[PDB]
RNA sequence: UGUUGUCGGCCGCGCCGGCGGCCAAAGCCCGGGGGCUCCGCGCCCCCGGCAGCCGUCGUCGGCACGGCCGGGC
RNA sequence: GGAUGAACCGGAAGCCGGGUUACGGUGCCCAACUGCGCGCUAACCUAGAACCCACAAAGGGUGUUGGUCGAUUAAGACAGCAGGACGGUGGUCAUGGAAGUCGAAAUCCGCUAAGGAGUGUGUAACAACUCACCUGCCGAAUCAACUAGCCCCGAAAAUGGAUGGCGCUGAAGCGCGCGACCCACACCCGGCCAUCUGGGCGCCCCGAUGAGUAGGAGGGCGCGGCGGCCAUGCAA
RNA sequence: CCACAGGGAUUACUGGCUUGUGGCAGCCAAGCGUUCAUAGCGACGUUGCUUUUUGAUCCUUCGAUGUCGGCUCUUCCUAUCAUUGCGAAGCAGAAUUCACCAAGUGUUGGAUUGUUCACCCACCAAUAGGGAACGUGAGCUGGGUUUAGACCGUCGUGAGACAGGUUAGUUUUACCCUACUGAUGACAGUGUCGCGAUAGUAAUUCAACCUAGUACGAGAGGAACCGUUGAUUCACACAAUUGGU
RNA sequence: UAGCAUGCGACGCCGCCCGCCGCCCGCCCCCAGAGGCCCGUGCCAUUGGCGCCGGUCCGGCCGAAGUGCCGCGGUCGGCCCAACGGGCGGUGGAAUCCUUUGCAGACGAC
């Protein structure tokens, strides 16, 4: 049909930010430290360098900015092998919007 | 099977009822469905198109399935049938190729939604009817399976078969 | 949708040889050669051997696609007949009044018409193939149109006559032009 | 199942051949979103589903509105292939705000290929066309079909297209010449191969 | 209706729009005559400068009506016409993105006519030796360099224009000394033959009377007397409004 | 495409997915036009309108009409066809399953080392062209 | 003053397993009879022993992770 | 949520935080499926609960699928092509004239294996050819009729094209089933503000409900001069 | 003769809704056309479409939407009057009659009347209809309507009144924004020559001759295609000539 | 007819430039009906003996521009800063105005 050689793909999955560093005097642009609570598989992580996680920007759930602004970066390479990596978001993120799951 | 598809419901009853003489007599009516919640409401339509009693003139002593019967295996389903397109509800009797009671009423469903046009609202059937592979009369489908089943026609279309990839 | 098919197959006759490569067949015999292409759903073209049966199968079928095998096996039977046998449509002039004067120019293989219901203008129009046309004149009477594509050559014997139409007044009245006499044809010794 | 073309970090070449040009252009538009530089290539080449006289039908109610109403400016209506999947494109992303007009502006199409992006396109997942018109399943349309009706630039770009075409078939009809004697002396080198202990382990893993 | 009603053509053309100064003071066509003729000997144009009108009397040549054969005064344009320099042949490709000049190979000599190019052109009124032309190389260094240009212009086929100028001291009545630079098209037999004639053509001058022949069909290109600003009457042919 | 559609035995056919979770499969009881009965010797039997259930190049030496039994001597006459089937046409996934095993020491070691000898061969590869080369 | 590991509470998640409900049963091997098709294959149905394992209700059993908030022995 | 939108849907809101959901949605714009099993449509139908807003009718349609019933079939059909038809008697009426062939009786049989007082073409009228029935050639289904779906048709308007847009077509339409997802301030959960339940020592604590114009009822902020208390000021 | 407070809570009035009325269409087809439903004509009945007449409503404005008609100037629709190509005929030619596709270009000049509308006259290939706030007053015009003066008729005791007629009876503003027409005009390594994504549209129609006093036709009359000439209308341009200044 | 502000080409190219490099300071961050250094000290990192790739001299093919690649013979090298830049430094090779006018023109422009 789809003629399923494939791959697999499949959303799952949460993940929680550790911490995002927004940092000058000007040299360095930015980063963002990433942990998925288990998931990608040490061979889905390695065949891979690219997931995209794409977190949804709900009301989470007071009064919440409820935007439609869905933001999605791109996982850089692992610091972290075997759990934690390093990502990078392309837009810059909400307030302080470290903590709040991590999807694809 | 695999997420239903329409397991016959065998409902014993009664219609318990009054300090008269009276009190209702027996019925099933066979009702094909999903579990309790179809049951429930399909006695309703059941008494309100037969007998008319009430809700509370049925009452229902035991229902029991029907556990794979067929054990997968096969007819070619004799169904009589009512579909509600451009007015109320119309009499067809359909006698369609399929593997199963499960099945028979996706097809249904399905030919009386795109053959039929029928929309929701829209309640069931009245029978179905197995009958014999030779005998089965009307039209396209079920003929060349008959065929099939005769042979030559198992081992025929695999005549397409094994001739996607090729000899 | 769906429902389903089946193959059919074709004898060549012995004076026709055919080849096919991709869905373009070539079928050719002593009248010559004749190059058509096939393509159409589910549906393969094949030879199987040389000299021995022509087949068109496919493994899909519904209305439409029966209809077009049934125009595919029509248009491989005008083909084999067509190259040993040849096609010919028989045409004749008629003015009323006016002589018509017409002729083949085989250089820009054309046939013209000149003096057409007193027109200045000379009326031509090509001829598709190796389609050759005969002017028998006589009076100035009968054409013959002869060629192994049927296609070709009856889009020739409609653009002759096709050539003449005038629609302005009177479909009654004008009767100058030449007219289709036939369909066309036999094959032969004499 | 993975998209097995979308994601790399820098590429970004795609191949329009025969693929559906709204559905290449969907894929295009989230990889521009993404912050991809996006470059297609053969869009004279490129397919839309649908009968003729239809798609004719919508873009000569654009070629009719190409004339009238009257400042001069715009409303205006690209002749093209890759001016055509530029428009495309310049309706698939939010076409009123700057986060969407820098994504426009890293999109080029390209008609035949540019002078030589001989890294290969790519093709991306099912977008492409053989099925989809379906055997059958009635008509569908080029790009360069319907240019040929519209006008130049197509004109050039199918002459371009043309000689692009036949001057990389000779080039590779040779290299592959190559290609072969090379692969030939290589699998002797592999059937001979010096021995192992644990080097036949990896050929027990393909 | 609406109205009214009693309804016109509309005054003064849209093909024939936008009303408005153009970019450069000398014509310029987008377009030429096919190449269905002679070689590079045709050039596909030439320009004069329009002297004023005069008058003819011809022995005509038609029959079909009342006045026939025999004498007819018909109305004349004189242009002073003097002999152009063709100085360098263009050598333009076809791309997918239009046309692209490639190199261009020059005469030995332009030399006052390079100071007048000079002149608005580029700017500042030629006065002690300035603006600056280069100069030609060391000779067959530089022959060798323009005919290794000629090697893949006359293999790879080059849609062959050349560049001349307008010799303008020939003239008198302008008084004016300048050169005007234009683009022509050479148009002919086949494209080596073309780069050959066209060769051929920019190492001498070209008269008018090797591009055209008396009596000969030709298109005239120019632009229009000025006027200036004005209003609608004048400028698009519309009446003016009648009460006292 | 529609494609292969059908009512025999004989052929195998591999899996556009369900539940499971495996799955190859070969049609023993052929029962209209959509409908079939496909089954395995060490798989499930089901019967599926299955479309978007693609059958696969090679073919397995059986005739018509399969009950169990029958279907089991079937396979153990064939067998080979699964081997084909570790491989390639359809099939594949035995080769690349001996791929998703390896992300672990002993396996990543393996590793190196085939990869350390790739190397030699391909300066021994290397070497030749130059002979042949010039 | 900022951060990170964690113990306790709350909620989410996927996967595995058992028993009973449909007196359990698809089942298969063994054994007996009937029918259709009467061109024979093949199809069907029923009954006893028996590897076997099924889709669904209910329920219980086992694990591993994350998010948020706080600091009974 | 519905493109926009007083009154349609979800939903009734203190503030914040996190979780899960509702309506509705999951090709891109736009988070999230180019989801599964099946079937219909090729018109760009068509992306639509409701709306002055989204039109489309009476009527028609061998488009296509599907369901059914009757009759006809290897005691050979339906169609096509080909082939057989003497005599009573130039059928009785009527009328210039039917005489097979204006109009109207009447439709039998000998002689026969088949062979109707005839199906359409004729000349003023007279003039021939085919055909009913029957047969061959061919070989398999045919015909009649009800019912239903979608589509098609009916279908012309004013500055410039859209279902919100790009715009799809074995779907990104439609219908019948189905799986997983997304998504509010809702609901839960955590912490906290009023009132009230009240409780306990001028103060602390437990739990519930808690948008707001007109507006009632109540607590408080600020202005300016006065008095008693209480200070501040060479930097007010 | 007016004045004031207000209201779009309520009219005239433009707009919007409706669409009975109006315009146009489809269906059915009694019937008429010598015979013939469907060359043409076509009732009853019936379903619609338009929104351009009229009516209805009272949503919008009464701290103000300038009136009718006209003119000029831009643009559009198609239900097409002509022109192109068509089909039918009760199309012999031939004038035509009805209808199909089709909006490119054309669709005029005058006499009465303020008129729109309409009547009339000669023209013409034909002198189509319908929208753009009844397009068009920060353009014009100002004849009607619709102030204050006055007459007549009718009504009223009278002031005064009438969808009754008549004579006279005013047209403000220096453009901030926006729109287009037209001229300028930075960044970038320079001027110039160019390309050409794309944007505007240019040619329309007639008469006559060749053919031919032919075809077709009892006759009377009376065609076509090209081939030729010229001119109506529009566009661009120049100014030797002729004409103005 | 208009049209390099489609963010283009070519031609012609110049009071100090710029061609080729030492040393330092900012921005993005493979090809492909499976594949992609011999003896050593040393936790490291440094740092030393000694076939396959990376700038190079010299040239060709898509290239018709921008733009690239691939080879006969050797040399600096291995088993941070590409696309941009911003300098401390070495070695080495024009136009507007003006004045008078117009084919041009309200000014500006030409």
């Amino acid at each position: 049909m789809k003629g399923r050689q494939g791959q697999r793909v499949r959303l799952y999955v949460r993940g929680t930010i550790l911490g995002y560093k927004r940092s000058k005097s000007n040299q360095y642009e930015n980063t963002s430290l990433l942990q998925i609570e288990g998931v990608n598989t040490k061979e889905e992580v390695g065949w891979y360098a690219g997931k995209r996680i794409a977190y949804v920007y709900k009301a989470k759930t007071k009064s919440n900015d409820s935007t439609i602004r869905c933001i999605w970066g791109k996982v850089t390479r692992p610091h972290g092998n075997s759990g934690v990596v390093r990502a990078k978001f392309r837009s810059n993120l909400p307030p302080t919007s470290m903590g709040k799951k991590v999807r694809v | 099977m695999g997420a239903f598809r329409f397991h016959q419901y065998q409902v014993v009853g009664r219609g318990l009822p009054t300090p008269t003489d009276e009190h209702p007599k027996i019925y099933r009516m066979k009702l094909w469905a999903t579990n309790e919640v179809r049951a429930k409401s399909k006695f309703w339509y059941f008494l309100r198109k037969l007998k008319k009693v009430k809700k509370s003139n049925g009452q229902i002593l035991a229902i029991n399935e029907i556990f794979e019967k067929n054990p997968t295996t096969i007819k070619n389903y004799g169904i009589w049938l009512r579909y509600q397109s451009r007015t109320g509800y119309h009499n067809m009797y359909k006698e369609y190729r399929d593997t199963t009671l499960n099945g028979a009423v996706e097809q249904m469903y399905t030919e009386m939604a795109s053959r039929h046009r029928v929309r929701f609202p829209c309640i069931q059937i009245i029978k179905t009817a197995t009958v014999h592979f030779k005998l089965c009369k009307r039209d396209n489908t079920k003929q060349f399976h008959k065929s099939d089943i005769k042979f030559p026609l198992v081992y025929r279309k695999v005549r397409p078969p094994t001739r996607k990839l090729k000899t | 949708m769906k429902t389903i098919l089946a193959s059919e197959t074709m004898e060549i006759p012995e004076g026709v040889t055919v080849q096919v490569a991709a869905k373009v067949v070539t079928v050719e015999g002593p009248r010559g050669k004749l190059t058509r292409n096939f393509k159409h759903l589910n549906l393969d073209f094949q030879l199987l051997e040389g000299g021995r049966k022509l087949q068109v199968d496919a493994w899909f079928g519904t209305r439409r696609t029966m209809a077009a095998i049934r125009t595919a096996i029509s248009h491989v039977q005008n083909l084999i007949t067509g190259v040993t046998k040849g096609y010919r449509y028989k045409m004749r002039f008629v003015y009323a009044h006016f002589p018509i004067n017409a002729s083949i120019t085989n250089s820009n293989t054309a046939i013209e018409i000149r003096n057409f219901l007193g027109e200045k203008k000379v009326r031509k129009v090509d001829m598709l193939e190796g389609v050759t046309i005969l002017r028998s004149e006589k009076v100035k009477d009968e054409l013959v149109l002869d060629g192994n594509d049927i296609e070709l050559v009856s889009r020739s014997a409609a653009l002759i006559n096709q050539k003449c139409h005038v629609k302005n007044k009177d479909i009654r009245k004008f009767l100058d032009g030449i007219y289709v006499s036939d369909k066309g044809t036999i094959t032969e010794d004499a | 199942m993975v998209s097995g073309s979308g994601v790399c970090a820098k590429r970004v070449v795609v191949d329009a051949r025969h693929h559906m040009l709204g559905r290449l252009a969907s894929i295009v538009a989230k990889e521009l979103l993404n912050g991809q530089r996006v470059v297609v290539v053969r869009c004279e080449e490129i397919c839309m589903s649908g009968g003729l006289v239809r798609q004719k039908m919508k873009y000569l109610r654009f070629l009719r509105k190409r004339m009238n109403t009257k400042p001069s400016h715009g409303p205006i209506h690209f002749r093209a292939p890759a001016k055509i999947l530029w428009r495309t494109i310049r309706g698939m992303i939010p076409h009123k705000t700057a986060r969407g007009e820098a994504a426009l502006a890293r999109l080029k199409a390209y008609e035949g290929v540019p002078p030589p992006y001989d890294r290969t396109k790519r093709m991306v997942i099912p977008d492409a066309l053989k099925v989809l018109r379906l055997q059958p399943g009635h008509r569908y349309c080029l790009l360069g079909q319907l240019s040929k009706e519209v006008g130049w630039n197509y004109a050039d770009t199918i002459r371009e297209l043309e000689e692009k075409r036949k001057e990389k078939a000779k080039v590779s009809y040779d290299r592959r010449k190559q290609l072969a004697k090379l692969r030939v002396k290589a699998e002797k080198a592999a059937e001979e191969k010096l021995g192992t202990q644990l080097e036949i382990l990896a050929p027990i893993k393909y | 209706m609406s109205h009214r009603k009693f309804e016109h053509p509309r005054h003064g053309s849209l093909g024939f729009l936008p009303r408005k100064r153009c970019s450069r003071h000398r014509g310029k066509v987008k377009s030429f005559p096919k190449d269905d003729q002679q070689k590079p000997c045709h050039l596909t144009a030439f320009l004069g400068y329009k002297a004023g009108m005069t008058h003819i009397v011809r022995e005509v040549e038609k029959p079909g009506s009342k006045l026939h054969k025999k004498e007819t005064c018909e109305a004349v344009t004189i242009i002073e016409t003097p002999p152009l320099v063709i100085v360098g042949l263009v050598a333009y490709v076809k791309t997918p993105r239009g046309l692209r000049t490639l190199n261009s190979v020059w005469a030995q000599h332009l030399s006052e006519d390079v100071r007048r190019r000079f002149y608005k052109n580029w700017c500042k009124s030629k006065k002690k030796a300035f603006t600056k032309y280069a100069l030609k190389y060391d000779s067959d260094a530089g022959k060798k360099e323009i005919q290794l240009q000629l090697e893949k212009m006359k293999k790879y086929a080059t849609i062959v224009r050349v560049i001349a100028h307008t010799q303008i001291r020939k003239m008198k009545g302008l008084k004016q000394k300048k050169a005007h630079l234009m683009e022509i098209q050479v148009n002919g037999g086949t494209i080596a033959d073309k780069v050959d004639y066209g060769y051929k053509f920019f190492e001498k001058e070209v008269p008018v009377e090797a591009v055209f022949q008396k009596d000969e069909m030709v298109d005239i290109i120019g632009v229009t007397k000025g006027k200036g600003y004005e209003g609608v009457v004048t400028r698009w042919g519309v009446t003016r409004l009648p009460r006292k | 495409m529609p494609f292969k559609r059908f009512v025999e035995i004989g052929r195998v056919a591999l899996v556009n997915y369900g539940k499971d979770y495996g799955r190859l499969v070969v049609i023993v009881d052929v029962v209209d036009q959509n409908r079939a009965l496909v089954d395995a010797p060490d798989m499930v039997r089901c019967q599926i309108n299955f479309k978007r259930l693609s059958l696969t190049d090679i073919k397995i030496d059986i005739k018509r009409v399969p009950k169990k039994t029958t279907l089991i001597k079937a396979m153990e006459e064939a067998d080979v066809k699964n081997k084909w089937e570790n491989s390639s046409w359809g099939k594949k996934l035995i080769v690349q399953k001996r791929r998703a095993s390896l992300n672990d020491f002993d396996r990543f070691k393996v590793m190196l080392a085939k990869i350390k000898r790739g190397g030699a061969i391909r300066q021994e590869l290397a070497k030749l062209k130059k002979t042949a080369a010039a």
